[PDB]
């Protein structure tokens, strides 16, 4: 069990060590360990007042209180390291990564959580990446910070539970690096390579946080409509109206959570756009659909690492 | 595996997966068109037709089952439905009939050609196609009985 130090930060500097190692972003101790303590942090940033599991109701203390500490770090427990591919070409999963490096702690991860779309994620280079599933086509891209991509939500100000978000950058050609980034990674698979290569989101009959782009602004749970941004990138707005929710599914449990209702002021939040969760359907005609898999935020930001034992 | 259902009746659609890692799986038909799968906790579903019909038990998704429940079935909803998870791919047949009312019909998917055959408690068989106290029509394997009043 990894020690979870709080905040710390950045004075865990690494080492190249003349080894051959096994890395995976999903078969991993590091990333399921960060997943389980996100779920845990989710309960207690934004706190519920009442939870629905099938068997039973149970009722806590909540408020609107919001922690915006949304950042942590590993640091390896007792007898073990912590090893990471420093390798550039690594997409998640590789058996044979020969640039190793070590470290005592982890680098920062960030703890938020969404749909669709990671925000104010670590792990922002000047390149497209992809991180991609060693068995299935489950995939999370980062994101070329060249392409100053952002997301800007309020809500005014006048109705309570409405909302619109921004997408301030040049994603006109961001997203075409993401769909030729693609095209010539080692898993194409069977593409054209641009123009008959799309993004499409997942079926509207899906639940509200599949359907909707799902994230939060100043402690309060957006749903947006993303046909309108989906509309430009391909075929038309730069904008989408989000609506607040307090009944909602939980992303790594089965359950609803409530919570109370939102803020009375004008509420705005200022977000760096970093990640695409997505799942490749490859057309030998291929499609790139959104998702809603969130764990897959935390596979990026650790996914490089792997715990060992020294004995 | 083949599966055969009353129209009108649900069919819980059976799959299952032996891994300990967290994971995806898919229901999809012949067409590959997705009726629906799992991300995380929630349910993704896909634009076929059946959407409405289609659910899953999720209370069962923790250890390993991932069900495709079809409730109030249709005679178009008969395909053959594959269940995928990463590599690995269970496919199950569905194929759905009810009896119509004496001249009986039977209405089945187009592909298939079944035969009903009724007998009654003390009398006995009254075998045909489509066009005719218990009625079994015949597919494969087993059978689906049914119902008659005086
Ligand atoms: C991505 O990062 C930004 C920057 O940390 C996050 O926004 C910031 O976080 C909270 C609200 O989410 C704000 O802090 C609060 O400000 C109000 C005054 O406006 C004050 O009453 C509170 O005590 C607290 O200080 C902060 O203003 C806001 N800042 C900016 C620049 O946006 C953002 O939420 C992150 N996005 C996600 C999706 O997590
Ligand atoms: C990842 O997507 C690809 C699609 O490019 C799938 O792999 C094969 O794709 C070809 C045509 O592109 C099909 O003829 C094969 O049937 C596909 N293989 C399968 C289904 O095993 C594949 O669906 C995805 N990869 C995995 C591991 O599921
Ligand atoms: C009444 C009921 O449905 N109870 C089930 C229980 O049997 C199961 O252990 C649990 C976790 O899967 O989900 C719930
Ligand atoms: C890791 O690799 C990068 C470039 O791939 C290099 O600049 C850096 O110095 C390396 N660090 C170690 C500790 O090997
Ligand atoms: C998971 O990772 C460990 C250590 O790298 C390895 O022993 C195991 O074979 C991997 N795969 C599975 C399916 O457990
Ligand atoms: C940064 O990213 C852009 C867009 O991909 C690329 O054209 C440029 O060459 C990159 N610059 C550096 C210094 O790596
Ligand atoms: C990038 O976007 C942010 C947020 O809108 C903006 O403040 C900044 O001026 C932009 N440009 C650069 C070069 O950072
Ligand atoms: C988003 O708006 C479109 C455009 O009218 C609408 O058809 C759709 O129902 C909305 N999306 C969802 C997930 O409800």
């Amino acid at each position: 069990p990894l020690f979870c130090a709080t905040k710390d930060n950045d004075d865990y500097q690494e080492i190249a060590l003349n080894v051959i190692e096994a890395f995976d972003a999903w078969n991993n101790t590091v990333t399921e360990q960060a997943v389980e303590d996100v779920w845990s942090l989710f309960e207690t940033s934004i706190k519920p007042c009442v939870k629905l599991t099938n068997t039973s109701v149970i009722t806590e203390s909540c408020d609107k209180h919001y922690w915006d500490t949304m950042r942590f770090r590993y640091c390896a427990p007792p007898g073990f390291a912590l090893l990471r591919c420093n390798d550039t070409n690594y997409s998640g999963f590789e058996p044979n990564c020969s640039k190793v490096v070590a470290a005592t702690c982890t680098r920062m991860m960030e703890t938020q959580t969404s749909t669709w779309f990671g925000f104010n994620g670590t792990r922002a280079e000047n390149r497209t990446y992809i991180y991609w599933h060693g068995r299935d086509n489950r995939t999370i891209i980062s994101l070329n910070k060249f392409y100053n991509l952002t997301v800007h939500c309020k809500r005014p100000g006048r109705r309570p539970r409405q909302a619109w978000c921004w997408f301030k950058g040049e994603w006109k050609e961001a997203m075409k690096e993401v769909k030729l980034t693609l095209a010539k990674h080692p898993r194409y698979k069977g593409t054209n390579d641009t123009e008959k290569i799309r993004f499409i989101a997942p079926g509207e009959r899906s639940d509200p946080e599949v359907a909707y782009m799902w994230t939060n602004c100043r402690g309060e749970f957006l749903y947006c409509n993303m046909t309108w941004f989906l509309n430009w990138v391909e075929n038309q707005h730069n904008y989408v109206p989000c609506h607040i929710k307090q009944i909602i599914n939980t992303w790594h449990k089965v359950g609803k959570n409530v919570y109370l209702p939102p803020r009375e002021g004008q509420l705005t939040c200022n977000s760096t756009v970093t990640s695409i969760i997505a799942n490749i359907d490859g057309g030998e005609q291929t499609n790139i659909t959104f998702s809603a898999e969130v764990a897959e935020l935390y596979r990026l930001e650790l996914g490089d690492y792997k715990l060992i034992e020294v004995t | 595996k083949v599966v055969l259902g009353k129209k009108g009746d649900t069919v819980e659609l059976t799959c299952t997966a032996s891994q300990k890692k967290s994971i995806q799986f898919h229901w999809k038909n012949s067409n590959q068109i997705k009726i629906l799968g799992n991300q995380g906790s929630f349910l993704t579903k896909g634009p076929s037709k059946l959407n409405d019909r289609a659910d899953s038990r999720r209370s069962l998704w923790d250890q390993g089952n991932f069900p495709l429940i079809i409730k109030n079935l249709k005679i178009e909803d008969s395909d053959t439905y594959i269940c995928e998870v990463e590599d690995q791919k269970e496919e199950v047949q569905l194929l759905v009939f009810g009896l119509t009312a004496l001249t009986l019909t039977l209405e089945s998917p187009p592909g298939s050609s079944p035969s009903v055959q009724c007998r009654s408690p003390r009398g006995k068989n009254i075998q045909g196609g489509k066009t005719l106290w218990t009625c079994t029509v015949l597919q494969n394997q087993k059978k689906v009985e049914f119902k008659i009043d005086i």
